[PDB]
């Protein structure tokens, strides 16, 4: 029952450059206002930057959008080829890990 | 003012602070004080005879200090006691000053400035009550009293105001004669 | 006693100097004293600073020493108030006034007052393409948006197209970051024939730093 | 935290007294204070200096006073035109703003 959905964002080819690599996970069509997101490097569980925003309503059900943001600097960047984002949620529907297996 | 103001010096004498500044005692004498370039001496136990006129000494508020001898003035700053220094006419016709050790700014030049007051754009660190010996506020100004003109009598031209003075944290208020 | 108090700079950036002007029209300068007092949007007044262009020695307040200058220039009877390394409380109006009274070491109160001069203090935003890099989503639905950040007034409107695509346009609200900065990532769903054409442009509007950025978004 | 005003927030009406204070924290200041007023957008204006001297072209309603510590700010028979946000500071060698009430007159 309107179970999430899962986009992945890396960052832009110019934010490399300017430094602050911001990887953005995304969840849309949850009725529910519950979420837990794993972001997983490599086999680590980062806990240091993951922001999260929630939209407020959308004013025919409670399908709220969810927003994640790991911030990371240019330097840790290297040395580093997998990112990851895993979502718990009351539609569980098991657990479904489409991670960003690329560093490029 | 006849050979007095035409060749003294510029008001923005050249050479500024190298670096830290000094105290220093030139104990210098070399001629009357008809302007603002001058190096005053400190004095002690002066023998009190030829001694004539007022005798009025800046805190810097002007005051009348009598010798206490006839036939003496320490002079230490204000917040140590006593008045900065001051000036007397005496014998036949020949002015005299003392005051606080005269004021030295560290730095070079052939004529590098003997702060005696003020003296802020040479040195941004030059502040009255810590540099200053004589009755000069800033190059161009003086504590005017009665016998200024008696004292200076090259600063006619000069009009009064009324200042507020504040050393350490006392407030003195007093008239004080500039040019423009 | 006309004090046409010249525009300094409205708009600045973090770390910059501002220099503000005073000019004193009528009456004899060089003889009574020039006071900078600053207000917030909604504060109380802050004594900045003074100078009395006789006495060549400015005054300032406690807590703007070593970081603020102050000039007088008599032969063109103006008064300059020079502030370096601005930040983002600084954002106030800054006054000029006459000191009532010489004070040599203190301050005093004052008479006539000018015209404030706005100083806002702001950092545009860096906007940033979100693509829809999947390579191998060869299909219809996907999600496009675009990521802004760095940007610390709050107020952000994010559009599409020149105004379009009203269904499916979701702007979270801004989070604060580590820095101070605020950031956003507005996204969009649009099943775009599943091909990408259209030039989707995100109109960044953000008024205060007076810039608006149009950033167009497609997969590489 | 050396000049502060305690009525903060204030709101009354067209022919009421309000009884502004600007209570100096420690020294007696030797009588220097200053009061002033700003309309919501205009320049300050210079009401009393010294705390019983008045200005030039503000009427006698505006009477100041205060004796070592505690000066206050006498408005009677308040008119419309009156709202502003109020300041005391304190002048000399230790000069300081003070905190802006917020005279809500309606």
């Amino acid at each position: 029952v309107a179970a999430p959905s899962v986009f992945i964002f890396p960052p832009s080819d110019e934010q490399l450059k300017s430094g602050t690599a911001s990887v953005v996970c995304l969840l849309n069509n949850f009725y529910p206002r519950e979420a837990k997101v794993q972001w997983k490097v490599d086999n680590a569980l980062q806990s240091g930057n993951s922001q999260e925003s929630v939209t407020e309503q959308d004013s025919k059900d409670s399908t709220y959008s969810l927003s994640s943001t790991l911030t990371l600097s240019k330097a840790d960047y290297e040395k580093h080829k997998v990112y990851a984002c895993e979502v718990t949620h009351q539609g569980l529907s098991s657990p479904v890990t489409k991670s960003f297996n690329r560093g490029e | 003012c006849p050979e007095r103001m035409a060749h003294c010096r510029p008001i923005d004498e050249f050479a500024q602070g190298w670096g830290p500044i000094t105290y220093a005692e030139g104990h210098g004498s070399d001629q009357r004080p008809y302007c603002w370039h001058y190096a005053p001496r400190q004095c002690g136990t002066i023998p009190a005879s030829q001694v004539c006129g007022p005798v009025y000494c800046f805190t810097p508020s002007p005051v009348v200090v009598g010798t206490t001898d006839r036939f003496i003035l320490n002079n230490t700053r204000p917040p140590q006691g006593n008045w900065f220094g001051c000036t007397w006419m005496n014998s036949t016709g020949f002015t005299k000053t003392c005051g606080g050790p005269p004021c030295n700014i560290g730095g070079v030049g052939n004529n590098t400035l003997t702060c005696p007051t003020d003296c802020f754009r040479k040195h941004p660190e030059a502040t009255y009550t810590k540099c200053g010996s004589g009755p000069w506020l800033t190059p161009r100004c003086l504590v005017d009293y009665p016998y200024r003109l008696w004292h200076y009598p090259c600063t006619v031209n000069f009009t009064i105001f009324k200042v507020r003075m504040y050393v350490g944290g006392v407030e003195h208020r007093l008239n004080a004669a500039c040019n423009i | 006693q006309i004090q046409l108090v010249q525009s300094g700079a409205e708009v600045k950036k973090p770390g910059s100097s501002v220099k503000v002007s005073c000019r004193a029209s009528g009456g004899s300068f060089g003889t009574y004293g020039i006071t900078w007092v600053r207000q917030a949007p909604g504060q109380g007044l802050e004594w900045v600073g003074g100078i009395v262009p006789l006495f060549d020695r400015p005054n300032y307040a406690q807590k703007f020493q070593d970081r603020v200058a102050i000039t007088a220039d008599e032969s063109t009877s103006t008064a300059y108030m020079e502030l370096s390394s601005l930040r983002f409380d600084d954002t106030a109006v800054y006054y000029c006034a006459r000191e009532a009274d010489i004070v040599v070491g203190g301050s005093s109160y004052f008479d006539s007052w000018g015209q404030g001069t706005l100083v806002t203090v702001t950092k545009g935003p860096s906007v940033f393409p979100l693509a829809p890099s999947s390579k191998s989503t060869s299909g219809g639905t996907a999600a496009l948006g675009c990521l802004v950040k760095d940007y610390f007034p709050e107020p952000v409107t994010v559009s599409w197209n020149s105004g379009a695509l009203t269904s499916g346009v979701h702007t979270f609200p801004a989070v604060l970051q580590s820095s101070g900065l605020y950031s956003l990532s507005s996204v969009v769903t649009v099943p775009s024939s599943s091909l990408g054409t259209q030039t989707y442009i995100c109109n960044v509007n953000h008024k205060p730093s007076n810039t608006k950025v149009d950033k167009r978004v497609e997969p590489k």
